[PDB]
């Protein structure tokens, strides 16, 4: 059924799964119109589809042109999910294919559900974690690759870079939402943080900095506290 | 008018006899049920005073064969039973009348209520649900489960009932996958009414015997059965319209006839409110949202 706290190790196993968040899929700015009227414009997208053990986001890039002439987009944009990841795992060899599929939003399950049935061996499943990954898109890396795009594309990133040859999936997964919740919370303070020793460079090719080990637990520290800073803030604690 | 004997009543037993009920006690002398109007087809079942646990019952027509009720007191239930000896038949029966040990189908001259809740059901096809072949009454009680029921388990068993599943590959086509999801109108008119029932009215045979099943024997996988095929037409944007009228009509009569006491455990929630207020249709059924909204609007 759905993947929680209890059953947290499953996602380090050795089973290919496979997370969809769907929430960066169809992206709006809101505006006023000449008449004073509302209405929104699109901008680009994306699915975030991560392999959690192997740290790679097959990132599809929605193009805006693909809610052109469409009605109801917000319910368009799971389907269109559904359809691409259809899609991915089916451009997949057998042996690499998805044995489970974790959707982020339960409102993803009967659009997967539905176009996975030729897939019945594969499990769609919710979550009850509250993940953070539609601060995905403050990664700079993954949003310029997004807003630059003009056509449907999909770009693999290892989400980990290299964090993999030091430490276990478990942590680099724990890292990685750490990171992605203190971008959420406080994008400005988080990226701050990430950023604020120039000796510390974020090669061509990854998306994350060169910390050492102990320049990362620094980093880590420094992302809880920004965590609790804003839950203060937030609540006056 | 016709006719079917019982040879005794040895048990307490509450017998119905389509929506009719009444008590017989341990012994009492009753030889059966007369009057029974030609035309339609019947029920007629069981509930033990000792063991309300299994409702039971036939299913039967009576231009089909001469049929009877004799208890069994090895298997412990009354058993339908057809006699081919005609004048053995003609003969028995006769009898029983002159001694006034029949109780008569009671039915009132303005009610259509019987009618209307087996229009489309025919007991020949009720033999393609109920598979046993050799009698041509058919037996259907509480436990029964259906085929689909039994992919998620005697087969002989069970209840035959067309498959519906609105995730299926049957119900979705490959590049519709939304479209087909959210309007159910190509699994309703192609897949269902063109590919397997061929018309309507085996649509709403298939429906009705659903119900009367659900009602009669508290049977719960017909009761799944009758809401699938109710939400598979309020879920397609596109019905024929003599369709959506001729279903406001049977659902209309199927709450009418339902005891007010057994709507918690017969009516879903989630299907009626979805149908009624939610669906392509929810405009489409006047009579039918309009008695349930008077009589159970605890479930809406
Ligand atoms: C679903 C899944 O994780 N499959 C394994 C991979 C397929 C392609 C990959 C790369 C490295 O491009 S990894
Ligand atoms: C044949 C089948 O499976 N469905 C169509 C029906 C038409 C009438 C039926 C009953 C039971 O009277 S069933």
């Amino acid at each position: 059924g759905a993947m929680n706290s209890s059953n947290y190790a499953e996602l380090f196993n050795n089973d290919i799964k496979l997370f969809v968040d769907d929430t960066n899929v169809y992206r709006v700015t809101v505006h006023k119109t000449f008449e004073g009227n509302v209405a929104t414009k699109a901008i680009n997208g994306c699915i975030f589809t991560l392999n959690p053990k192997t740290g790679h986001l097959f990132l599809k890039i929605i193009h805006t042109s693909v809610w052109a002439g469409q009605k109801r987009l917000s319910q368009l944009a799971k389907w269109k999910t559904a359809e691409e990841v259809s899609a991915l795992v089916r451009s997949l060899p057998k042996e690499e294919q998805p044995k489970q599929i974790i959707v982020t939003r339960k409102a993803m399950l009967d659009p997967l559900e539905v176009h996975m049935l030729d897939f019945p061996n594969i499990a769609i499943r919710p979550t009850e974690l509250r993940l953070p990954f539609s601060a995905a898109m403050s990664i700079d890396k993954l949003s310029d690759v997004v807003m630059k795009a003009t056509e449907p594309q999909m770009v693999l990133f290892n989400i980990y870079d290299d964090w993999l040859d030091r430490i276990s999936s478990y942590t680099a997964f724990s890292r990685l939402t750490l990171l992605l919740r203190a971008l959420k919370t406080n994008e400005e303070s988080a990226k701050m943080i990430l950023l604020s020793d120039p000796t510390i460079t974020i090669k061509s090719y990854h998306l994350w900095p060169s910390f050492t080990d102990e320049q990362w637990i620094t980093i880590e520290s420094q992302m809880r506290d920004l965590i609790l800073t804003e839950y203060g803030r937030k609540y006056n604690v | 008018m016709n006719t079917v004997p019982f040879t005794s009543a040895p048990i307490e037993v509450t017998i119905g006899i389509d929506q009719y009920s009444f008590n017989v006690k341990e012994n009492q002398p009753f030889h059966g049920i007369k009057d029974i109007p030609i035309g339609h087809v019947h029920v007629i079942h069981f509930q033990h005073a000792d063991n309300s646990s299994m409702r039971y019952g036939y299913w039967f027509d009576c231009r089909m064969g001469n049929f009877y009720i004799q208890y069994d007191p090895k298997d412990g239930l009354y058993k339908m039973m057809e006699e081919r000896d005609g004048a053995k038949f003609e003969n028995i029966v006769h009898n029983f009348k002159e001694r006034q040990m029949m109780v008569s189908y009671p039915k009132i001259d303005e009610d259509d209520t019987w009618y209307n809740l087996t229009e489309f059901v025919q007991m020949d096809k009720i033999r393609k649900i109920v598979r046993k072949d050799e009698n041509q009454f058919s037996y259907v009680d509480s436990s029964m489960t259906t085929v689909q029921e039994n992919e998620l388990s005697d087969p002989a068993h069970s209840l035959n009932y067309t498959v519906i599943n609105f995730k299926s590959r049957e119900a979705i086509r490959p590049g519709h996958e939304m479209e087909d999801f959210l309007d159910k109108s190509y699994y309703l008119n192609t897949v269902m009414l063109q590919g397997i029932f061929k018309n309507s009215s085996n649509y709403f045979g298939e429906l009705q015997f659903a119900f009367l099943n659900a009602m009669f024997f508290g049977n719960y996988g017909s009761s799944l059965q009758w809401h699938a095929m109710i939400e598979l037409i309020c879920s397609s944007a596109t019905v024929p319209k003599h369709m959506l009228d001729k279903l406001d009509e049977i659902l209309y009569y199927q709450i009418k006839t339902l005891p007010e006491q057994y709507s918690d455990i017969l009516l879903n929630e989630r299907v009626w409110n979805i149908c009624l207020y939610s669906s392509f249709q929810k405009n489409s059924l006047h009579n039918t949202e309009k008695i349930m909204e008077n009589k159970y609007p605890e479930l809406l």
